[PDB]
């Protein structure tokens, strides 16, 4: 039962506890966080969505910041760490205006009015990339710089090439409607980082029933069944229990008569590849060797249904429903062995610009694999954004300093009470490059006040902050490029979370 | 960081001790501001809203908080007005460095940046001011009634205003000289009469009496000042007066006569006709026998002179004080045409001395009045009118009032912050926000909203000029130039220079130690 | 405790109920966060939502809750208007209680001043039917425009004002708020908000069944089920463990005939389309594609609840009870591609009293701010066609009643003079809290509004957009006269139940 200004200061002090914890984790030089899991595992990461998923705060203000990051992992992807820092300094600057006696509705509407000036300033200083032609060589170099922050910096060029082709497959460039849902990620322990492959289809980690099978399938004939071409075994467990010698010897009679009839069923139907849930017998794979019939063994439960959607076939539960209509289509079915490691994956490629890609990431350590899955999904939204909008903005804090100059200049043209909200929006927008200077091991104010002087005095285009300790400023030459939609929603969702907090003035439990 | 040693906590102790001085005096700003009540140790309660009295009655003991006390004392001698407004400027300045010191900025970088804001802040107040002339008598007359109308005495603001302008024109040559001394304009007040019965004496007027010298009128007066006590022979050491008979008792009375007459005969050789004796309490400055020896030589008797009155005499007639009778020369004498005692019905028994004819220009303003409360506020209205003329001589410029240069200073320094580099960009940003307290105080003291008034006034200054401000008479934002509220430039331009050197001195203080 | 101090203990429990809904007055009011025992957060600005979730334990505070419980069932909202008015009646008579005035004299003047409030409103209420020769369609487009003013859709407010007046026209004379649905989907521009005449859902059914299922139907039999037709379903399965190998063929066939006989009862009923909350597998969409039947599963139950009321059917869980008694009927059945997703909807029902309004936008805060203003704009245009005799809102009728009850107080001698004169100042809580919740200056507005009412202003009120005063009768901000009468009589009756109580009896239990 808290009301008044003492309840409002309880919300800002609770929200700044989330912001100041993640203020040090901004940028590539950000301090990583240790997380103690519930089962006793200890991992370390610098990803911003991973910190808020493990931060279990019982305060209701901190749970709204957790609710904020439920949607920005899919929308912007890159600005997860900075949006919490931008929302915290906005309430910190609102705390300065709270002692003056200002109602939060004028601040929430004043932050909304100042946000539209920063949105109007973002597209004016933007730059176009992909006009009038399609290309893949400059699109690689933009994704090659962003993925250098994690521990896959030694193999950051290989992930930049495959992520460009993966986004361009499931979507058309002229349609500018890209779906990230059709691109799935996977991984397993073992191998190296250079063995990450890209398939124009869906790849299953399942091997053949016989190593003497042919390594390529040129026919578009795939049979998807539940029981294998043998005496049929159930889907859960066999649990065999013989009765006597007459039961076991009659089983030998039943084994041989189905070894010739079930393989006869695949020829009158017209299929070539036999994908089934359970494996095949040791005597059954001899007849498949003569008549050129491949087969895949020991496929799991949900691994069957993901094959039939990409191949366009249907599930055949019994042998009586086997027809030519229930077959899937494919371009070339092969198997890839990753060097000396006997992996033998089921590689189902359509040999056409199709609507299904799955990138299979490898690695010699398990800590690198889950950190590369989020880094590839971070790179998935980046190339998705360039097709929908080729307009980009200069990153490295150059967009936030240039937007803060137009907001403070347009604050003098407002003869209302909301001018103090616009001037506080100018200093709060610059906290994202200011935390870039403190995390880089320099002075946070001396680096900030010299770049804003550089953007006014000698040159009108914006300059960035050399957080990687490079030669000088102007990160356009350093190839630090962020998207426009990732920046226009960075200042939007940070402002809208302040309006949801400033409208809350009472928590009752 | 570890931060084991803490020298910045004494800086935060120096800031918060000086912040309580300005915050307690903040609501007393403006004509419609709230008054302050004080209680003395004996139980006296005196209601007074003047800022120079409350800082004298606060009696602070902290060394950092004492720096705002002599800051108000230096404003009364340099400008003579603008007193509390320097403290609220210096108090809001140390509030702005509280946000700067938490950021990790060293105070010596703020000291060189606040001087750069002071050098730029003077340049904004120069071109926005209105230049006027000192030889024009209409400008000095009209601008003095407008400042005296907001004071306590406003019904006599049309009478004391031409008396203050005509006093400085006999002393200062208009539009040629720059130095103006207010000590050469003595204000003599006595009981009886009204304020309309006033006289501008070009010489000097004393409040004492020539008793018991029966001359009371001398021509060709050579005025001389003697600090030695012309009295009986007195020895501070052990002495004895031997007695022998009754004729010996008349001899020591003749010895007291002959010793004083030997000193009187030394005065007559140099041609001195008027003797001035300093006020002395520890011993008799003048005996009964020395009063009669100057009556025979037709020498006027003048005693009971304050030390401040001696300064008014030497700049008037050119008389130098002597310490003893053996150092009495003819070069230390003044010049006077006539000295007499004029006892009017309301002016009282005063010594009117005319005809100076000496290098030096002093004037005297004799103000009459019935009650004691009449003449004291008449002198405070004169000293408030004497300061606005002294402020116009050193700076031949005028500006609007009601905090209107303070809003223009907050807007031009914000535009100056976008063109600077380094640490100096944020210090002039905090210098601009610290100047907005003075219109926010005048917005709160006039009954308006403190935030909605200064925000509308900033947009009026971006499109217009310094004419927009706070009018306390009508209670709202209006044209200060059309409201005829005009203040001199030296009130504000010295309020910035004196407050900046105090903030630079306070931030440069690191540790406080006690010696013995 | 009997007498004076028992009334003071009841007058302080009245403040804690009014303070819970004091800031929620107006469309731009502040939100409240109420957290239950389970840990769920509820953010709402509605006063009836807060009072249902408080559950106060004080006996004198339970009276003001049950008055608001009767208000939402009959009128529909305005629970904060009857709470602040009943509270301010007590705070003005509170210094008169300690003077020695009897609480029955508070009752005898509350019955007099309420009857003067009814006679003044009915003499001042103006019937607006065809004023100045305007169309009735243009009148609801102007009154719903002020409900959407100062919002995030002010750029296209003329388009959204035409959407509310079209939705109220499609219903019958029985108008209600719960019959209209509002959907929130992400993507698209702000001006792409279309309208559906009937019930539509998001249609997340992404199973098989393409190149079939014709989307056009003239008079289909709408089937409403809650059955699962999946192959790996949790209710349709068979697990028989034996050693017999020809029985192994039987357990896979009989598991298929379990789903086949349940699908055969669907086609035997003659249902053209089937709807189900539980998902439908690929082998059931394959069976309906062979017999030319439409199918669409994975629909929400709340979307089915608006569907059974319009189509005239009912929900049946089992498939045995599917007959013509529960099958719904419609006339237009089409399929759109709004926002890239599939959308199934019915139009032309025999009981077509429900609709759905789909929202589009690039941010979720741009949608939730509109649906708070859309439900208010629906009840404004609902009250306009219902009650023609309306008065100006925004505290215009409260400042006029404060003028009429002041000069009439000076004409009545006795104890009713200082009480009804305090009753006029007690009605000032409606224009005063409109200024503080909007962040304006309550001093300068109310002093200008009361000075305008003495000169002849009878329709001037508090503007929530600007910090000005304006004629709300000419600005098309209206409220019905009968709701203002019912809010005034309920406020004086609730203030009577706190004053007339003199002692509290607690049974020892
Ligand atoms: N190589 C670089 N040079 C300069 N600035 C960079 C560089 N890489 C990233 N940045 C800046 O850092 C910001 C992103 O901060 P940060 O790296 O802390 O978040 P993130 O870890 O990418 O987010 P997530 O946790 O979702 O991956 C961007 O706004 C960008 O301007
Ligand atoms: N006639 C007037 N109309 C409007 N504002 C005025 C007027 N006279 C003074 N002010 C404002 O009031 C402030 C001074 O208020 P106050 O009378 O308390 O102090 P002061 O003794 O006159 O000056 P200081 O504080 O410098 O010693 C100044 O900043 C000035 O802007
Ligand atoms: N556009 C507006 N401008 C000014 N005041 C408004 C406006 N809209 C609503 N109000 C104020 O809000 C009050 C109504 O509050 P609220 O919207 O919670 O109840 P309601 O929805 O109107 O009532 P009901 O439950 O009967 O529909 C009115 O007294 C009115 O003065």
């Amino acid at each position: 039962r808290l009301m008044g200004l003492e309840a409002l200061k309880s919300h800002i002090m609770a929200a700044k506890a989330v912001a100041n914890t993640m203020r040090t984790s901004l940028g590539p030089n950000g301090l990583d966080k240790m997380m103690v899991d519930k089962d006793g595992d200890v991992t370390v990461t610098n990803d911003g969505a991973t910190i808020l998923s493990m931060m279990d705060v019982d305060h209701q203000i901190a749970k709204l910041m957790v609710e904020l990051s439920k949607s920005q992992d899919d929308e912007i992807g890159d600005g997860t760490t900075g949006v919490v820092v931008l929302a915290g300094a906005l309430l910190e600057e609102a705390e300065q205006l709270l002692d003056r006696g200002i109602h939060p509705i004028r601040i929430a509407d004043g932050y909304e009015q100042a946000a539209r000036v920063a949105i109007e300033h973002l597209d004016k200083i933007s730059d176009s990339v992909l006009v009038d032609i399609k290309d893949t060589e400059p699109l690689i170099q933009t994704a090659k710089t962003t993925l250098g922050s994690k521990v896959v910096n030694s193999c950051h060029r290989q992930m930049a090439e495959i992520a460009v082709n993966a986004v361009l497959t499931v979507a058309d460039m002229e349609r500018r409607d890209v779906d990230f849902e059709l691109i799935k990620v996977e991984g397993k322990v073992g191998g190296r980082l250079e063995d990450t492959k890209l398939i124009k289809g869906v790849i299953v980690d399942k091997d053949f029933s016989h190593p003497q099978m042919p390594k390529k399938v040129e026919d578009a004939k795939i049979a998807i069944l539940t029981c294998p071409f043998e005496p049929p075994k159930p889907k859960t467990k066999h649990k065999l229990d013989v009765t006597s010698v007459e039961d076991y010897k009659a089983l030998q009679k039943y084994e041989k008569e189905k070894f010739e009839e079930m393989i006869q069923q695949i020829k009158e139907t017209g299929a070539n590849l036999a994908i089934c849930q359970w494996g095949f017998d040791d005597e059954a794979n001899h007849l498949l060797l003569q008549n050129n019939l491949p087969a895949v063994r020991w496929v799991g439960g949900p691994e069957i249904e993901l094959i039939a959607i990409a191949t366009g076939g249907r599930i055949v539960p019994r042998f009586s429903e086997l027809t030519a209509e229930k077959l899937g289509f494919a371009g070339l079915v092969q198997e890839i062995s990753f060097g000396t490691t006997k992996d033998k994956m089921l590689v189902i490629e359509q040999c056409k610009n199709s609507r299904a890609v799955t990138i299979f990431i490898r690695g010699g350590n398990k800590m690198i694999i889950e950190e590369a899955k989020r880094s590839l999904h971070d790179a998935l939204c980046v190339i998705r954004n360039l097709i929908r909008d080729n307009r980009v903005v200069y990153g490295g804090g150059a967009a936030e300093i240039s937007c803060a100059l137009a907001v403070s200049q347009e604050a003098d043209k407002c003869p209302t009470l909301e001018q103090y909200a616009m001037r506080a929006f100018a200093d709060a927008l610059e906290v994202i490059p200011m935390a870039l200077s403190e995390n880089s091991g320099m002075n946070p104010i001396q680096t900030m006040t010299e770049v804003r002087a550089r953007q006014v005095k000698e040159m009108n285009p914006a300059l960035g902050i050399d957080c990687l300790h490079k030669g000088t400023n102007d990160m356009k030459q350093q190839h630090v490029i962020e998207t426009l939609i990732g920046k226009k929603q960075q200042i939007s969702l940070a402002t809208q979370m302040v309006r949801m907090i400033l409208k809350i003035d009472d928590i009752r439990k | 960081y570890q931060d084991r040693d803490k020298p910045a906590q004494i800086r935060f102790s120096n800031i918060s001790a000086a912040k309580a001085v300005a915050d307690a005096i903040r609501t007393s700003l403006g004509p419609k501001g709230m008054d302050k009540m004080i209680q003395d140790g004996k139980g006296d309660v005196t209601i007074t809203n003047d800022g120079a009295t409350i800082l004298k009655q606060m009696q602070v003991l902290h060394p950092a908080a004492r720096m705002l006390v002599e800051l108000s004392k230096a404003q009364d001698i340099e400008a003579g007005d603008g007193t509390t407004s320097v403290v609220i400027i210096a108090g809001s300045l140390l509030d702005s460095c509280t946000k700067l010191l938490q950021k990790g900025i060293h105070p010596t970088i703020i000291s060189e940046s606040f001087q750069k804001a002071l050098e730029k802040g003077i340049e904004i107040l120069t071109d926005m001011s209105r230049p006027v002339e000192l030889s024009d008598r209409e400008t000095l007359l009209n601008s003095a009634t407008t400042s005296l109308n907001s004071k306590v005495v406003s019904q006599y603001s049309s009478l004391l205003s031409p008396m203050s302008v005509n006093a400085v024109m006999k002393v200062i040559d208009p539009a040629t000289a720059t130095s103006v001394d207010l000590r050469d304009i003595k204000i003599v007040k006595k009981l009886g009469g009204t304020i309309d019965d006033c006289e501008l004496v070009e010489g000097l007027v004393l409040t004492q009496k020539v008793s018991n010298s029966g001359i009371t009128r001398v021509e060709k007066a050579k005025i001389g000042l003697i600090q030695f006590c012309l009295s009986a022979p007195k020895t501070d050491m052990d002495n004895q007066i031997v007695v022998s008979d009754y004729a010996q008792m008349d001899r020591v009375l003749r010895e007291e006569r002959a010793y004083i007459l030997n000193l009187v005969k030394q005065i007559k050789k140099t041609g001195c006709n008027v003797l001035l004796i300093q006020k002395s309490i520890l011993r008799d400055a003048l005996s009964d026998l020395a009063l009669h020896f100057l009556n025979k030589m037709k020498i006027m008797v003048i005693k009971d002179i304050e030390r401040e009155d001696i300064e008014f005499i030497c700049k008037t007639i050119g008389t130098k004080p002597v310490a003893h009778i053996d150092q009495f020369t003819a070069d230390m004498l003044g010049s006077a045409e006539l000295a007499e005692e004029v006892n009017l019905n309301g002016s009282g028994k005063l010594l009117k001395i005319t005809g100076c004819a000496s290098p030096g220009k002093t004037v005297t303003i004799v103000v009459r009045g019935s009650n004691k409360l009449v003449i004291e506020e008449a002198e405070r209205s004169i000293h408030d009118a004497l300061c606005v003329i002294r402020c116009l001589v050193k700076k031949r410029a005028l500006i609007a009032g009601g905090g209107a240069p303070e809003i223009e200073l907050a807007l031009r320094l914000t535009e100056y912050s976008r063109t600077l580099s380094g640490m100096e960009s944020y210090c002039v940003r905090a210098f601009a926000d610290a100047m907005e307290v003075i219109p926010s105080t005048l917005a709160e003291n006039a009954g308006l909203n403190p935030i909605s008034t200064v925000t509308e006034l900033r947009n009026r200054h971006a499109q217009g000029e310094k004419t927009a401000g706070i009018n306390v008479r009508k209670g709202g934002i209006s044209n200060i130039l059309e409201e005829l509220v005009v203040q001199p430039l030296l009130v504000s331009v010295s309020a910035l220079t004196l407050a900046t050197e105090t903030v630079r001195s306070i931030l440069k203080i690191d540790d406080v130690v006690n010696t013995r | 405790s009997q007498g004076i101090p028992q009334l003071v203990s009841n007058i302080s429990a009245c403040q804690v109920i009014a303070e819970a809904v004091r800031t929620t007055l107006g469309p731009r009011g502040m939100d409240k966060l109420i957290v239950d025992g389970r840990g769920k957060a509820t953010i709402s600005n509605d006063g009836a939502t807060i009072l249902k979730l408080l559950d106060v334990v004080h006996p004198a505070a339970k009276t003001l809750v049950d008055i608001a419980k009767s208000q939402d069932a009959e009128v529909g909202d305005g629970t904060t208007s009857v709470t602040l008015l009943a509270a301010e009646f007590l705070k003005q008579v509170k210094p008169y209680v300690e003077e020695g005035l009897h609480p029955q004299i508070i009752i005898r003047a509350f019955r007099t001043a309420t009857q003067l409030a009814v006679n003044k409103i009915k003499e001042i209420a103006v019937t607006v039917k065809k004023a100045d020769k305007v169309e009735q369609r243009k009148l609801l487009e102007k009154c719903a425009m002020t409900a959407l003013s100062s919002k995030l859709i002010s750029q296209q407010k003329a388009f959204f004002a035409k959407m509310v007046v079209d939705a109220v026209m499609m219903l019958d004379d029985l108008l209600q708020l719960k019959m209209i649905g509002i959907k929130k989907v992400q993507g698209g521009a702000l001006e792409d908000s279309q309208l559906v005449a009937g019930v539509a859902f998001k249609k997340t059914f992404s199973y098989a069944g393409f190149e079939m299922q014709p989307k056009k139907y003239h008079n289909p039999k709408i089937a409403l089920l809650n059955v699962e037709l999946e192959l790996k379903a949790e209710k349709d399965n068979a697990e028989i463990r034996v050693h017999t190998v020809e029985d192994y063929q039987a357990i896979v066939d009989a598991e298929w005939n379990i789903l086949y006989d349940k699908l055969e009862k669907i086609h035997h009923s003659g249902a053209k389309v089937v709807s189900s909350k539980l998902p439908i597998g690929d082998v059931a969409t394959q069976y309906f594609a062979d017999r030319d039947m439409f199918c669409a599963g994975r629909v929400p139950e709340e979307d089915l609840k608006r569907t059974m009321m319009a189509c005239g059917g009912s929900i049946q869980t089992s498939v045995n009870a599917l007959s013509a008694d529960v099958l719904g009927r419609c006339q237009v059945f089409e399929e759109t591609q709004i926002g890239g997703e599939r959308y199934n909807f019915f139009t032309g029902c025999p009981k077509a009293k429900t609709c759905t309004f789909i929202l589009r936008g690039g941010a979720e805060q741009f949608m939730e701010e509109t649906e708070r203003s859309l439900h208010d704009a629906i009840m404004i245009v609902r009250r306009a066609i219902k009650n023609d005799s309306v008065v100006a809102g925004g505290g215009a009728i409260e400042m006029e009643l404060s003028k009429y009850l002041r000069d009439y107080s000076r004409t009545i001698p006795g104890k009713q003079q200082l009480l009804i004169g305090a009753y006029a100042k007690a009605l000032e809580i409606i224009p005063r809290q409109l200024c503080d919740n909007a962040g304006f200056d309550a001093t300068n507005i109310l002093n200008k509004l009361r000075a305008r009412h003495a000169q002849g202003g009878t329709w001037y009120g508090v503007d929530i957009n600007n910090e000005d005063i304006a004629d709300n009768f000419e600005a098309f901000v209206w409220e019905p006269a009968m709701v203002r009468i019912n809010a005034l009589t309920a406020a004086s009756e609730a203030a009577c139940l706190i004053v007339s109580v003199d002692e509290t009896i607690k049974n020892p239990r």
